[PDB]
RNA sequence: UACCUGGUUGAUCCUGCCAGUAGCAUAUGCUUGUCUCAAAGAUUAAGCCAUGCAUGUCUAAGUACGCACGGCCGGUACAGUGAAACUGCGAAUGGCUCAUUAAAUCAGUUAUGGUUCCUUUGGUCGCUCGCCACUUGGAUAACUGUGGUAAUUCUAGA
RNA sequence: GGUGACCACGGGUGACGGGGAAUCAGGGUUCGAUUCCGGAGAGGGAGCCUGAGAAACGGCUACCACAUCCAAGGAAGGCAGCA
RNA sequence: AAUGAGUCCACUUUAAAUCCUUUAACGAGGAUCCAUUGGAGGGCAAGUCUGGUGCCAGCAGCCGCGGUAAUUCCAGCUCCAA
RNA sequence: CGUCGCUACUACCGAUUGGAUGGUUUAGUGAGGCCCUCGGAUCGGCCCCGCCGGGGUGCCCUGGCGGAGCGCUG
RNA sequence: GUCUCCGUAGUGUAGCGGUUAUCACGUUCGCCUAACACGCGAAAGGUCCUCGGUUCGAAACCGGGCGGAAACACCA
């Protein structure tokens, strides 16, 4: 199988990230992260392939008042590949999926991280292109 | 050239049905290697790695997600002596309607049993399913099958002789209680997963020398499943007969519009004749006909068709329909019909008025009894009593129905597949009949 | 897909190919496609590489430089003929026109000689 | 065919509308023996389309050394029928639809002495003083051969 | 400077224009997507090669929206033509 | 006595058919080879008929009908319009 | 005749710096084509002329290898 | 096809593995009135969508099938 490594996460709660999906949302804001135990005044962050918590603030009225989970799929935020790569990508951006992992939307714009489409394959699928 | 015949693959859950099924077909030129390497991919991808050959014929998204057959598949693979195209099992009480769809709809029965420590013992109990998929086999009008042994690696030792004894014995101890004779039904120990016992003679098997099968019509004797499915008898085909088509599904594709796909039962259908639907009662067309990415001008019976009529929608005609043709006498809705059932496993008595599901040819409407006409005898319609009050499992009687929902019957006179028919409750099989008598609107 | 000269890199680019440039013949008169073309320097990602011999080595290679081939049919042209024979002026051009003789079984013997033009 | 009738009131004259009446033009319901014409996915979606066809073309009179046939009349450039291909022309007509469009399109009238025009037809083509002309040069098709890609009416080298 | 209560300008149209159609004392009132003429368009825009003639789409290029195949490296689309 | 609507030979038509017109031979006495659609208070032609229902069901473009003797509903008969 | 009480139906106002779908545009970015100014991956001619050659008689009519004139040019 | 929820007098619909009950009506219904109306009196009315399993016996504990009510997929 083969477990993630630990990535840089620059991406703590309330962070607004993009929706990189065609389901109508335009943003993303991050409330928490998945597996996060935590820490006294540590804020929960999230790296590229991490489960989140997200409300969308501006999109489709349908989706705004609610709480979807999210997977995050770009980050600004440089990442060491265990290779000696630092990858980093031009914007935050991530996905609404369910708590099973399937994307809501069909169709996903902008390349994906390597580390979250060899995590989540229904991810991955949809991805037009791979980083 | 070639002549047609269809196959179902019949047995317990987890003994590899779909696997089996779709490593034959890769064996026998059914696609090539880069797509089932895409598919393996996709499998490992997911992580259900084994269940590999199963998305041969498991294209659904649950079906791939939950790994779990729910649905009839259609795939087809020519052999050495004529074409075949297979049936691949749902092979689950949940889905038992879907299973009796598939297997009412076929020629010949493959009874794969899982050869394991374990799962041979599950598979064989009352909660069991080999019990049932050969005894609706056996109701629904198959009546030549092929019993393999699935799973011979995974058993331990792996290749055992005495294991596979075992297994023939206890199938044959049975089956001869289900009317099929294992002197005519062939045994064949197969690895599907594995890839064993299939095309070739097997190398890490050589203590099975060779079935042996003695009909009346010819003498069989060979080394695969694949030879064993070549010596399968050609069904009797009745082409004189008026055209009948229970239908399996339908589809919307486009630029061709609904193309419902049946089987061709008597008679034989060919583009530019009108055709009739039996509940729904809508005249139609026929423009085309093909079968498995192949036209065709005429369609024999016993083959798997899709033709396109014209101007109907995919919510007009669904699945469990009957289509007959327009010119000879059509198929009429059943308002009443006589029907006589053998109870089989019922515990509580069966009275004048209880709801079973009914299940003639593909489709599955529930009747109720009104009344109870004669109690006969368990064979040759033997009179014995008149208006019994009750009735209980171990018997047969002539009783006169009324479906509830609209639905269409024949006799089993005029059109002997169409008169099979099997009856469920307690999510059990309580009942197996044929009708005999139908009266019309 | 083919190399184009002059695209002076290695990998693939799209061009807007018009008539009679390389790796393109129009469908119809005045058209142009945007279509794909590998540069002009060979590296490891190539499938075949054309090569010509510029100059004959010590000996010879089996099957390529023995049993030369024959141009099939000789000059058309009057002037093609009177240089390829050396004539000076109107000596028996009709004559030193090259005859292609052709034998087939069921076929009766016979040589074919081409208008000769201008 | 320049036409009215019922309804406010206990009853009467009015105003006045409602309803009735007749035609055509869409749908729909019921019914339907013959025959002659004949509209027909405009109204909602100028929404989305599988498949198949809808634009190609040679005379004596541009270029045939394809054997793909064939007269040879037999010592000859080319008999002739002609695939393919180059060349020339057509593909800007026809057909469909009515979304846009309110001095815009369009209708009648008038001008281009303010412009262009394939083809047809008719003029003009010795009007010019100025070492191949008994005919000049090169390339490329078709064709042989070596291939590449999973693919295309994709093409490279020789 | 030019145009406007002789209705400019702006908006709407369930508006392509006309020859015409229905109704019919006379006068009129409605309808003309529809075979003839003229115009526009080819999924929405935009830019072009050829050719005498095209801003052509059963020609090309680019973007957007859909959408076909794929061995995922690419390739190919336009029925408001006849069905 | 006369005819078709239909079966149907041939001709004709037509690129080839089809249809029409010809023309053989069958083809009518419930000529069962069966005309329907809407109405019968008024407007508006046609029943103060009969049986049910009983302000219910329903009819009725409008006036209006129906609460046990309905010229208006539901049916039969008989009439009216095309 | 009106208020009030109940039940329906239809619109109106109304915080929500409401929401959705079209249309027209400022600004920024901006594919692609066309034009202009460059550019020169290649393909040809002349000067060929290291030479054998050469004929009107070392003075070539040129029938080929070959360097390359390392220029002039399209 | 895959999942999520709802489905009990005619409706309003409480509910408890030992009881599907009541309420507002709706109706019927003695009760008046020519008829209303207006009040007066009583009732009936439930397979718990439906069929099973579990259980000493279940509407309900569990599971199916049916219909609705939301999605999600569904291309010979
Ligand atoms: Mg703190
Ligand atoms: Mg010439
Ligand atoms: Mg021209
Ligand atoms: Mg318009
Ligand atoms: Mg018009
Ligand atoms: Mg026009
Ligand atoms: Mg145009
Ligand atoms: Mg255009
Ligand atoms: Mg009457």
């Amino acid at each position: 199988s083969g477990a993630k490594f630990r990535i840089s996460l620059g991406l703590p709660v309330g962070a607004v990230i993009n929706c990189a999906d065609n389901t109508g949302a335009k943003n993303l804001y991050i409330i928490s992260v998945k597996g996060i135990k935590g820490r006294l005044n540590r804020l929960p962050a999230a790296g590229v392939g991490d489960m989140v918590m997200a409300t969308v603030k501006k999109g489709k009225p349908e989706l705004r008042k609610k709480v979807h989970p999210a997977v995050v799929i770009r980050q600004r935020k440089s990442y060491r590949r265990k290779d000696g790569v630092f990858l980093y990508f031009e914007d935050n951006a991530g996905v609404i999926v369910n708590n099973k992992g399937e994307m809501k939307g069909s169709a996903i714009t902008g390349p994906v991280a390597k580390e979250c489409a060899d995590l989540w394959p229904r991810i991955a699928s949809n991805a037009g292109s791979i980083a | 050239e070639k002549t047609h015949i269809n196959i179902v693959v019949i047995g317990h859950v987890d003994s590899g049905k779909s696997t089996t099924t779709g490593h034959l077909i890769y064996k026998c030129g059914g696609i090539d290697k880069r797509t089932i390497e895409k598919f393996e991919k996709e499998a490992a991808e997911m992580g259900k790695g084994s269940f590999k050959y199963a998305w041969v014929l498991d294209k659904l998204k649950a079906e791939r997600e939950r790994g779990i057959t729910i649905d009839i598949s259609l795939w087809k693979f020519e052999t050495s002596k004529y074409y075949v195209t297979i049936i691949d099992a749902p092979g689950h009480r949940d889905f038992i309607k879907n299973m009796i769809t598939g297997t009412s709809q076929a020629d010949c029965a493959v009874l794969i049993v899982a050869a394991g420590v374990g799962e041979f013992e599950a598979g064989i109990s009352k909660n069991g399913q080999t019990r049932e998929h050969a005894l609706l086999a056996y109701t629904l009008g198959v009546k030549q099958l092929i019993v393999g042994v699935n799973k011979m690696d995974s058993t331990e030792p792996p290749y055992s002789q005495k294991r596979y004894e075992e297994i023939v014995k206890e199938v044959s101890t049975y089956i001869k209680k289900i009317g099929y004779n294992p002197d005519t039904v062939a045994f064949v120990p197969i690895s599907g997963w594995n890839g064993d016992n299939m095309l070739e003679p097997s190398a890490n098997m050589p203590w099975f020398k060779g079935w042996k099968v003695t009909r009346k019509d010819g003498n069989a004797s060979g080394t695969t499943l694949l030879e064993a499915l070549d010596c399968i008898l050609p069904p009797t085909r009745p082409t004189d007969k008026p055209l009948r088509l229970p239908l399996q599904d339908v589809y919307k594709i486009g630029g061709i519009g609904t193309v419902p796909v049946g089987r061709v039962e008597t008679g034989v259908l060919k583009p530019g004749m009108v055709v009739t639907f039996a509940p729904v009662n809508v005249t139609t067309e026929v423009k085309s006909v093909e079968m498995h990415h192949e036209a065709l001008s005429e369609a024999l019976p016993g083959d798997n068709v899709g033709f396109n009529v014209k101007n109907v929608s995919v919510k007009d005609v669904r699945r469990g329909n009957v289509a007959g043709d327009s010119k000879n006498d059509p198929p009429m809705e059943a308002a009443g019909f006589t029907a006589q059932v053998i109870i089989l496993n019922h515990p509580g008595q069966i009275s004048a008025g209880y709801a079973p599901v009914l299940d003639c040819h593909t489709a599955h409407i529930a009747c109720k009894f009104a009344e109870l006409k004669e109690k006969i005898d368990r064979r040759s319609g033997k009179k014995l009593e008149d208006g019994p009050k009750f009735l209980k499992s171990g018997d047969a009687a002539i009783v006169d129905m009324v479906p509830g929902k609209p639905m269409c019957v024949e006799s089993f006179s005029d059109y002997p597949p169409l008169g099979r028919f099997a009856v469920r409750d307690m999510r059990q099989t309580v009942a197996v009949g044929v009708i005999k008598a139908v009266d019309k609107k | 897909f083919p190399m184009k000269q002059g695209v002076l890199t290695h990998g693939r680019v799209r061009l807007l190919l018009s008539k009679g440039h390389s790796c393109y013949r129009p469908r119809r008169t005045g058209e142009r496609k945007r279509k794909s073309v590998r540069g002009c320097i060979v590296d490891a990602n190539l499938s075949v590489l054309n090569l010509v011999i510029v100059k004959k080595g010590e000996k010879d290679i089996p099957g390529l430089t023995d049993t030369t081939v024959p141009r099939r049919l000789g000059p058309k042209r009057a002037s093609r003929i009177r240089k390829l024979f050396n004539l000076s002026k109107e000596d028996d051009v009709r004559q030193y026109v090259v005859r292609k003789p052709l034998n087939k079984e069921g076929k009766k013997p016979r040589t074919k000689a081409p208008k000769i033009q201008r």
